[PDB]
DNA sequence: TTGCGAAGGTTGTAGTAGTCCAGGAAAAA
DNA sequence: ACCTGGACTACTACAACCTTCGCTTTTTGG
């Protein structure tokens, strides 16, 4: 179960079949997986990762119940496909076992008033800058990791990245103070980890560990967060900080609230510890569940929602 | 046109295909062609490829029609190669990686197998009661318990549950483990209290899934019944059941009220019980959407039968295992049965219910292997064999046929017809054809079933040799059914134990003939290791007769329905000489086809005489069972459009169909083409009238004019014909009746009178008052001696018997006679040179027709079928004279009697099916035979004033009527006065000594006060012939099965009788004769 | 446009050029895949098919221009195989036979 | 009673070309 | 010192079947 709030559940190593009207699963460790406690009701979805099929009828017998299928990577990320949610309003009212979302109502009720997607931006921004501090200064077991972080400027930069981002007018002097904030923040953990002088090349041209591992974990990150807003039920053009024309701006609006505090440290670590790609994976998937991340994913965007609608 | 070839030859083929195509086309690849031709090289290329193909040829042609466009024109050679879009594979592979086997289609397993274990773990509950109690500790005599113990059962079932509460209020309650105490059995609405309370099942009392439970629970020894029978409350079942439906004995205050009284607790005491019951209960709360399903299981009777099936074969296998004490607890002081043995307590209550639970959920897991572990016929050549007599070749199309509609069949149904006339072998047809159908890469199973009351075992083999099948694959249900209050007495005796459920399934009269592979039962743990049960489903192929599996639907009491039903489920079937049945018999075949179609069967009627009424309602009976399976198996949604056919010897036609109407127009439209055809044949016999002259009505001096007369028409129809070799004249002949009684008496009466003068006559009765064994003896000497064929004269001259009856005699003209009865009618393939008939309906006077001249053809055009005037009936003043057996009846009278009047003078040139087949219209009931039959066919199979009933077969499935035993007592199954079985049994010590013993409760009592040795006289030139030798055909019966004579003579020597006061007289060759 | 494209391959390049010709066509024979496609759609499978290309490679692609006429587009790899036009030989023989 | 696809090794077959020897043909309207 | 067919003889490319074994994928303009 990725998270207690979402009612999710992994299957791997798995055959999905039904015999006599039930869905059964075959794998080894017999009638003892624990895949038998999976409640089949309303409130559950299933994501298939590595080593899995399903066939047609038990996939009939899961919409005849009411859940959602989807089928994710190695270890839950990133999203290949899934089903898709339906709107729930006063009209538009089929008869189904499928229960529907309201958070698109609440969500296009507000993304058309500019200044509230000023708050809205504010809100992510203040979000993303409060995790920073949890992640880099809090966590007993990245402190024995290795990566040294000197309290001092890591202090001096957030406060200096709060005053800015509070007295942003425009959305541009918000994307000026944050790309500001990441290159502080760059440079402190590159200080940190005495791996000398970094950049972020683009197009991924770095050839350099580090930039191979920051693009690993900002992949792993963005499916995260599709899974994220499919669960909820958004789409992903509807941006929230970007500019309206850049596609999947809200997949990657949602995922830096967490890039930025769980990808960074682990890239130089492995870097440092010059580790291969299988093992880098590994730490950031065990690094993510640990987090719950997800949860807080989740948790932040119907925040969101919430406040606009109150404040209305 | 530009085009574009692709090889995939090989071997040598690709070398010719190679040297034919490279003069039109420039090679584009090792395999592959292509350039701009005309269509005359297109076709002058195809022409040349098929001239010099061999078997590894495959090219195919693609033309480019077009813009984004190209299509397949044609493919060369093996087709196996290509799809249908011209692509070809990629790869291949032997191992299976479909792993199909591991997934199966049935929609409603899990229901039935919650239900079932549900009912299980309460089923016997009631025997916790302090009367059932002293009943087993009791050891004097037995007195009936005022309540059965599954109503007991009940009550306390419905106390618990709790009135007008919805389902998910008992559930959850039960579930709940912590929840223990006797504070719900204040709400035990005892029925022995002076005002009776409202039934169980009203709607009021109990929540859809607890009357589903209820019915299994109540159920599961005997079917309620009632004294009830208006239609208008037998929609509304199970309403209506009340305790009286389920054998409230009476009895006094003291015992009713000593019923109800529970000293001892109940079963929840114990941790293993609750806990299996709490953990069903959670299994049935969490499954999806079974809690808004119960209204529609309560009123399905597949799912409610297949589960009231399984509870009764675990439960009576269970019930027969020995103590365990690892169940339960250890020290439970309540009790279930005895031993029968040794009379001692045995089981635990709440070990019992365990142990039924368990064999309950282990079988229902096995019931959809069945189809893939059983036994099958496949590969068997015989069917396949192509036939080369031109007179055989109808069967090859119809077995085309098959193949043609195999594949439609298999997804949606069948239901075929078999027209073909007598004489024409219909065994082999119906053999290839039900193979056919079958898939090839697994076999074949289903099983014949012949509408004769006993089946003699010269008639299964014969089946045998038309079939050519070995001993090791085709089983024989030798004997007839069994009476119904014989096993009563005794189970009344086994009731002082409580063991109910141990009753052998089969009775123990029946054998089943086979020795093939018994070790590998998939079922041999439930059905017994040998038991007659398991030896009956291994065998792939059956014959039996069809008082044999109607105890499918038609049993009241006991397991009896068990084996045949699962026959059923397992295999296909069909039916042979139904119309034989008579008219009150036909509802009961109507519900087993209808049941027949329920269970996923393939049914296929055959005969000659089939009237569209008959086949009209029968088809409405299959369609209406196969829709509701389908809903249950296979691919939901599909439609119902069951795959008709029609068979005969003259072409062959299959249709699919849905509807009735449509289904009665294309059988009309078949049998009009029939008599068309039919028309052209020319005549093979010639009828006539014959006027008996009668003085007195009294039985002997009739009899004796009878024969005086018949003596003069022997001797002119043997004048008239005869067959001659070196001076020599013999002739068979037939003379058919219609009752046992005076049959004899003719006999008799036509010994004393003697062979008339210049002529010598052979007489062999046969009828079926004789001991099995000697009748099967007759049959056989009568089947080998008795088959004819052209210019012959010779070789059956040189036949044993009769060379030896000519050599010692000094006459010139014999006259060979087989002075039979209506047994004579079915699966005789004879051949006789006349005949004189009795007339007692037109299916007899057809069917007796069709033996004449079966087998030699031409005709001298001289009569050669006599026909009496009036039948025996009216000579004796009785009214109605077509009855027992007939169609004529009260409701149904008939003007005048005499032949003349009632019969087209027309349809004495040429007598065929054409008069019976169809419907003549206007109909005239009170003068024309046919009439009167058609009448009364169409008034009770599909109208609704069915005489004398008022209720409509489709009764069965218009209305939840099988859930109670009601219909099957409105409309009997072989009703009438009971009979009793007898045979001639050896004295124990003595082998010599013959004592005439009737069969008592599983043992014989000596009954020889009641037979009586009878005397015969014997005139000039006259002789039996075919008789047997009683005692020495015994001795050879037991050498040839290996057995004691006395217990050879028990199984085999069994003779039935109506019961008389002053006994029988005997004969060995004239059977037993009624005594006043 | 729909096109026809003949394998010539050899050892190791055979598995290659089969794996990536079986994305946009279906096979209608051991060597040989035909099916309509955009231009655009073209260049992409020339572009794969030169960049993973080795010595054995060679394929060849013809255009059903219009009727009763058609085109040879390219060839990739070995052009030895093919002739000026797009056949392909009969047989082959070391001996010298021409003399 | 127990996933899924890839890589390496082993086993079997069809298919290709070289060698040498022998015969040298086509049947209407 | 002519020119094809056939039978016979090596002698390689293909293809599938049997064992282990890791489980990713560049992931960039978003």
């Amino acid at each position: 179960l990725h998270s207690k709030r979402a009612n999710l559940y992994y299957l791997q190593h798995c055959r999905v079949l039904v015999n006599g009207g039930r869905v059964e699963y075959v794998t080894d460790e017999g009638r003892h997986s624990h895949y038998w406690n999976i409640p089949i009701a309303n409130t559950t979805s299933l994501l298939l990762g590595t080593g899995t099929s399903i066939t047609q009828a038990a996939m009939r017998e899961l919409a005849r119940a009411g859940v959602l299928v989807g089928f994710c990577g190695g270890g839950g990320t990133p999203l290949f496909s899934a089903n898709e949610v339906d709107v729930e309003v006063s009209w538009l009212t089929p008869q189904s076992e499928y229960r529907p979302t309201e958070y698109l109502q609440r969500w296009v009720g507000f993304w058309f008033d500019e200044e509230k997607r000023l708050v809205a931006a504010r809100h992510f921004q203040r979000a993303r800058l409060e995790r920073i501090r949890h992640s880099w200064l809090e966590d007993r077991v990245l402190r024995d990791a290795g990566f040294a972080v000197d309290a001092t400027a890591l202090a001096v930069a957030v406060e200096d990245s709060a005053r800015a981002l509070e007295q942003a007018p425009n959305h541009e002097h918000l994307l000026t103070e944050e790309a500001r904030l990441s290159k502080r923040l760059f440079k402190l953990a590159a200080q940190a980890t005495r791996y000398g002088e970094f950049v972020r090349a683009k197009r991924g041209s770095g050839g350099d560990p580090a930039n191979r591992f920051l693009d690993h974990g900002n992949y792993l990150a963005y499916g995260l967060a599709a899974t994220a807003t499919w669960v909820l039920g958004i789409p992903h053009g509807l941006a929230v900080l970007h500019g309206k024309t850049r596609r999947g701006g809200l997949v990657f609006d949602v995922a830096d609230l967490i890039k930025d505090s769980l990808i960074l440290p682990q890239a130089f670590l492995s870097a440092m510890r010059g580790d291969e790609e299988q093992d880098f994976r590994q730490a950031c998937l065990d690094n993510l569940s640990r987090a719950q991340a997800l949860d807080f994913m989740i948790d932040t965007l119907k925040d969101v929602a919430q406040r606009s609608t109150v404040s209305a | 046109m530009n085009i574009l070839l692709v090889s995939q030859c090989e071997k040598r083929a690709l070398s010719e295909t190679r040297r034919i195509l490279d003069q039109f086309a420039e090679r584009r690849g090792e395999r592959t062609w292509q350039t701009p031709i005309t269509q005359a090289g297109l076709d002058t290329l195809r022409r040349l490829l098929k001239k010099s193909a061999r078997r590894n040829t495959a090219v195919a042609c693609h033309w480019i029609r077009g813009r984004d466009h190209s299509e397949l024109l044609w493919i060369v050679g093996d087709a196996s190669r290509f799809n249908a879009q011209g692509a070809v594979p990629t790869n291949r592979t032997c191992r299976d990686i479909l792993r199909k086997e591991d997934e199966n289609d049935w929609h409603s397993a899990e229901d039935i197998r919650l239900l079932t274990v549900m009912a299980a773990l309460f089923h016997d509950i009631g025997k916790a009661s302090q009367a059932f109690q002293a009943k087993l500790r009791n050891r004097g005599k037995p007195m009936a318990d005022a309540y059965r113990h599954e109503w007991v059962s009940l009550r306390l079932f419905e106390a618990f549950v709790g009135p007008g509460s919805s389902d998910e209020d008992w559930l959850r309650r039960l579930a709940d483990k912590r929840e223990t105490g006797d504070a719900w059995l204040s709400q035990l609405a005892r029925d022995d209290r002076q005002s009776a309370p409202p039934g169980p099942f009203q709607k009021s009392r109990l929540p859809p899934l607890a009357q589903a439970v209820g019915w299994l629970i109540v159920s599961h020894h005997r079917l309620p019944n009632g004294d009830h029978r208006g239609s208008a409350s037998l929609a509304r079942l199970p309403a209506p059941i009340q305790s009286q439906w389920c054998g409230a004995r009476d009895a006094d205050a003291k015992e009713k009220a000593a019923c109800w009284q529970f000293p001892h607790g109940l079963p929840f005491a114990s941790a293993h019980w609750r806990a299996r019951t709490a953990l069903c209960a959670q299994s049935m709360l969490e499954r999806p959407g079974l809690l808004a399903r119960g209204p529609a299981l309560l009123h399905d009777s597949y799912v409610m039968h297949v589960s009231r099936l399984i509870l009764m074969l675990a439960d009576h296998h269970y019930s027969s295992l020995p103590a365990d004490s690892r169940l339960g607890d250890p020290n439970f002081p309540l009790h279930a049965n005895t031993d029968r043995d040794s009379g001692k307590l045995k089981q635990r209550l709440d070990e019992h219910l365990l142990g039924v639970a368990l064999h309950s959920r282990k079988l229902a897991g096995t019931l959809p292997r069945l189809e893939r572990q059983l036994p099958r016929l496949a590969r068997h050549k015989g069917f396949t064999r192509r036939v080369e007599q031109p007179r055989f070749r109808w069967q090859d199309k119809a077995y085309d046929c098959a193949m043609a509609c195999r594949e439609q069949a298999m997804e949606h149904g069948f239901f075929g017809l078999n027209l073909a006339s007598t004489g024409c072998g219909k065994t082999l047809a119906n053999g290839r054809i039900l193979y056919a159908l079958a898939d090839p890469q697994r076999g074949a199973r289903f099983s014949i079933a012949l509408g004769l009351r006993s089946l003699t075992l010269q008639t299964g083999q014969a089946y045998r040799e038309r079939l050519g099948l070995g001993d090791d694959d085709l089983a024989i249900l030798v004997g007839g059914s069994a009476a119904r209050e014989l096993f009563e007495k005794q189970q009344e005796r086994l009731e002082r134990s409580g063991s109910e459920s141990a009753q052998e399934l089969l009775a123990e009269n029946s054998h089943v003939h086979f020795a093939g592979t018994l070790e590998d039962g998939p079922l041999r743990e439930w059905l017994g290791r040998n038991s007659a049960g398991n030896r009956l489903l291994q065998a792939p192929i059956l014959a039996c007769t069809i008082d044999h599996l109607m105890p499918a639907s038609e049993s009241l009491r006991g397991g009896h329905q068990i084996a045949p039903l699962l026959r059923l489920m397992t295999s296909d079937l069909v039916l042979d000489e139904v119309d034989d049945f008579d008219i009150d018999d036909l509802p009961a075949l109507s519900r087993l086809v209808h049941w027949a179609g329920l269970f996923g069967s393939r049914v296929l009627l055959s005969s000659a005489t089939l009237p569209p009424a008959l086949v009209q309602g029968l088809f409405e009976a299959y369609r209406s069972g196969r829709e509701i399976f389908q809903r249950h198996r296979g691919a939901p949604g599909r439609a119902t459009e069951i795959r008709c056919a029609w068979f005969d010897e003259f072409s062959s036609q299959s249709s699919a169909h849905g509807a009735v109407t449509s289904f009665s127009e294309a059988h009309a439209t078949f049998v009009a083409q029939r008599l068309a055809k039919l028309e052209q044949l020319p005549p093979r016999r010639q009828a006539q009238l014959c006027t008996v002259h009668a003085a007195g009505e009294a039985r002997p001096a009739l009899c004796r004019e009878l024969a005086g007369q018949m003596n003069t028409w022997m001797a002119d129809l043997h004048r008239c014909h005869h067959t001659e070799h070196q001076g020599r004249r013999i002739s068979f002949g037939l003379l058919r009746l219609a009752n046992i009684e005076p049959l004899i008496e003719l006999a008799q009466a036509i010994l004393a009178q003697g062979a008339p003068e210049g002529l010598h006559v052979h007489l062999c009765v046969y009828h079926s008052r004789h001991p099995l064994l000697v009748r099967s003896a007759i049959e056989r000497q009568l089947d080998e001696l008795l088959k004819r064929s052209d210019d012959d004269a010779a070789a059956l001259f040189a036949r044993p018997t009769l060379a030896k009856a000519l050599q010692a005699s000094t006459e010139r003209d014999h006259l060979f006679v087989v002075l039979a009865s209506p047994v004579a009618e079915v699966g005789r393939d004879h051949d006789y040179d006349w005949a004189i008939v009795e007339p007692s309906s037109m299916r007899s006077i057809i069917q007796l027709a069709g033996r004449i001249r079966r087998h030699r053809s031409g005709f001298s055009g001289e009569a050669n079928l006599y026909l009496l005037s009036r039948n025996i009936r009216s000579l004796e003043g009785q009214n109605p004279a077509f009855q027992r057996p007939g169609f004529e009846t009260p409701d149904f009278p008939l003007d005048s009697h005499d032949l003349h009047d009632l019969l087209d003078p027309a349809l004495l040139a040429r007598i065929d099916a054409s008069p019976r087949i169809v419907e003549p219209f206007p109909l005239f009931p009170r003068s024309r035979l046919v009439d009167l039959e058609h009448r009364r066919l169409r008034a009770l199979m599909l109208a609704d004033d069915p005489p004398s009933s008022l209720l409509g077969v489709p009764l069965w499935w218009q209305t939840p009527a099988s859930l109670s035993g009601a219909l099957q007592t409105s409309q009997p199954f072989r009703a009438g006065a009971k009979e009793r079985c007898y045979a001639l049994l050896p004295d124990e010590d003595d082998e010599e000594r013959l004592h005439f013993s009737r069969y008592e409760e599983g043992t014989w009592s000596n009954q020889d006060n009641l037979l009586r040795n009878l005397d015969l006289t014997y005139g000039p030139r006259i002789q039996t012939w075919g008789t047997v030798n009683y005692r020495e055909e015994l001795v050879a019966m037991a050498g040839r099965e290996d057995l004691d004579l006395r217990q050879c003579a028990m199984r085999y020597g069994e003779v039935r009788l109506r019961e008389n006061t002053q006994g029988w007289s005997y004969h060995p060759y004239l059977g037993f004769k009624k005594y006043n």
